[PDB]
RNA sequence: CGCACGGAGGCGAAGAACCAUGGAUUUCCGAAUGAGAAUCUCUACAAUUGCUUCGCGCAAUGAGGAACCCCGAGAACUGAAACAUCUCAGUAUCGGGAGGAACAGAAAACGCAAUGUGAUGUCGUUAGUAACCGCGAGUGAACGCGAUACAGCCCAAAC
């Protein structure tokens, strides 16, 4: 039911959370990229400018949202 | 068979006519219900008139009412609407069947009407 | 022991969506720095703890 | 015909894992099967073998 | 009480019955397998075999085919007597009666059937009525009669599937003592099929 | 801190592990059921059907199961020292379906023919008897009896 899943941490991920503000994990194949946006922001206080999408392969979803010029890569709630 | 005119069908459902006086005779005395009981009355000539719905299903319950009405010599009428003669007898449900053994009260309009049929 | 499902199930859904992030953070946070130093029953405690909470509201 | 190659070269996907039957079994040029079930909604058997 | 609807359904060519037969199946024909019906066609026979107005009762027509044959041909190894071989000559043992009863029942999965029998049909298909019951219903599970055709379905289940019915339990059995050899000890199974 | 004997770390006397019972949670497809899909994805009892407040509102069916049981479809090798009927065999295999057992079952019976028996299975026997058959090879009961267990009833119609 939850749109969120847990952060996706990988080498590709850390680079994005480096150059590029951010990115993440995801879940809910049946999630849009608005849903992952709202439930991104709902989690922490940052505005997520744009979230892409990405099937996988993994059988899950990936969506890396990047923040909005005001928040860093959290890597810590 | 013979064709009734929607004028005769008024007056007595039991008689050739349509139901009206047929409500009388229940309030007055005598009637039958369905095909089963009505058939009995013809058998033991008790009913002056009996009616039959035109609609009928493929029931053919009312299939031997005629010829077995015309032996006994009981005049019987056709009504249109099983419901119509269903309602005159006090019945929520309609009945293809017939009636009036005694024909109380309307021993008058009834029997006058019978004359109309088979005039 | 710890949370023990008594307190859970007693609590409201909103409360449930509280104490479900309480463990979450101290959880994932243990996961980070887990690499730093490992954890003993804590993570593993927190999981299970968190686990139970989910299957409460989602029973 | 006989492996030459003349066969084996065929690089087409077929007979992948079926959704509900762990075995690959299900072809893609077919509909479903070559192991239990699908199309039949049951289990697949066949007495081509085991005596009953 | 319902005599002549018995009497009448004898000739089927007598008079009134025949005319209804002219206009009957005209509609039934051009009506496919599976129908349904408010009342049975013969009221004596329903309400004979077992049919009463009551909730939980449903009677359906059925059509079938006409003649019996329609069969596949054997593969090779035909040469022989031939034994089981043949083509259009063989008639299938099940009646186009028994066939009507199922092919009903497998329409309504839920309900079982005490089976009525056909009305006649021409140039092709025969018909049949077929009352069914309904097991988990009320009034059905009330009247002692028309109980036990639902207990709730512990033993009787897909009656007429197994076979236990009217036409079936006939067909593959009739009579009692005498000529019940190589027939129902219970039946064909046991005392290997005749 | 499962199988699972590791490394790290953690839980337990705030009585954990583990067991019983009850509850919570219980993604997607589905027998699989909103729809599609190689276990993912996209925005609702699918389908058939009964009742029906005619709305999926109340319900049913679907699939599984070691074999057993019931109803249908039904070979050939083989045997006859060939082979066609016969035989293998209503077997193998196939289709449909029930239950914890099925199926049968209270005589339009039996027929030791009787002033006699008295629902039905099953077991023993009757008996390789009667019967069948290139009258070849082969095939093959039943009534009765001794047992086991026993239990008899409801409609349609008349009124």
């Amino acid at each position: 039911y939850k749109v969120i899943e847990q952060p996706i941490t990988s080498e590709t991920a850390m680079k994005k959370v480096e150059d590029g503000n951010i990115l993440v994990f995801q879940v809910s194949m049946k999630a849009n990229k608005y849903q992952i946006k709202k439930a991104v922001k709902e989690l922490y206080e940052v505005d997520v400018l744009k979230v892409n999408t990405l099937v996988r392969p993994n059988g899950t979803k990936k969506a890396y949202v990047r923040l909005t010029a005001d928040y860093d890569a959290l890597d810590i709630a | 068979a013979a064709e009734k005119k929607e004028r005769l069908t008024k007056e007595a459902a039991a008689v050739a006519e349509g139901k009206s006086k047929q409500d009388a005779s229940p309030k007055p005395y005598a009637v039958k219900y369905g095909l089963n009981h009505v058939v009995a009355l013809i058998e033991n000539k008790k009913a002056k008139l009996v009616l039959i719905a035109n609609d009928v299903d493929p029931i053919e319950l009312v299939v031997f009412l005629p010829a077995l009405c015309k032996k006994m010599g009981v005049p019987y009428a056709i009504v249109k609407g099983k419901a119509r003669l269903g309602t005159l007898v006090n019945q929520k449900t309609s009945a293809v069947a017939a009636l009036t053994e005694v024909r109380a009260e309307d021993e008058a309009a009834l029997a006058k009407l019978v004359s109309t049929i088979d005039a | 022991a710890g949370v023990k499902a008594y307190e859970l199930r007693t609590k409201s859904k909103e409360q449930l969506a509280s104490q479900l992030v309480d463990l979450k953070k101290e959880l994932a946070e243990l996961k980070v720095q887990k690499l730093s130093r490992p954890s003993l029953p804590k993570i593993k405690t927190v999981r299970k703890s968190i686990a139970c909470v989910l299957t409460v509201i989602n029973e | 015909g006989k492996g030459t190659p003349s066969f084996g070269k065929r690089h087409n996907k077929s007979h992948t894992l079926c959704n509900r039957c762990g075995r690959r079994s299900f072809h893609v040029q077919k509909k479903t099967c070559s192991s239990c079930g699908y199309p039949a909604a049951k289990t697949r058997s066949y007495n081509w073998g085991a005596k009953a | 009480a319902y005599k002549y609807l018995e009497e009448l359904q004898r000739k089927k060519q007598s008079d009134v019955l025949r005319f209804l037969q002219r206009v009957r199946v005209w509609e039934y024909r051009q009506k496919n397998v599976i129908h349904r019906a408010a009342r049975p066609t013969r009221p004596d026979k329903a309400r004979r075999l077992g049919y009463k107005a009551k909730q939980g009762f449903v009677i359906y027509r059925v059509r079938v085919r006409r003649g019996n044959r329609k069969r596949p041909v054997p593969k090779g190894a035909t040469y022989g007597k031939p034994t089981n071989q043949g083509v259009n000559e063989l008639k299938y043992q099940r009646s186009l009666r028994a066939t009507a009863e199922e092919r009903v029942g497998r329409r309504a999965a839920n309900l079982r059937v005490l089976n009525s029998y056909w009305v006649n049909q021409d140039s092709t298909y025969k018909y049949f009525e077929v009352i069914l019951v309904d097991p988990q219903h009320k009034a059905i599970r009330r009247d002692a009669r028309y109980n036990w055709i639902c207990d709730p379905v512990h033993k009787h289940r897909e009656a007429r599937g197994l076979t236990a019915t009217g036409k079936k339990s006939r067909g593959i059995n009739k009579g009692h003592k005498f000529n019940n050899t190589k027939a129902g000890r219970r039946k064909t199974w046991k005392r290997q099929n005749t």
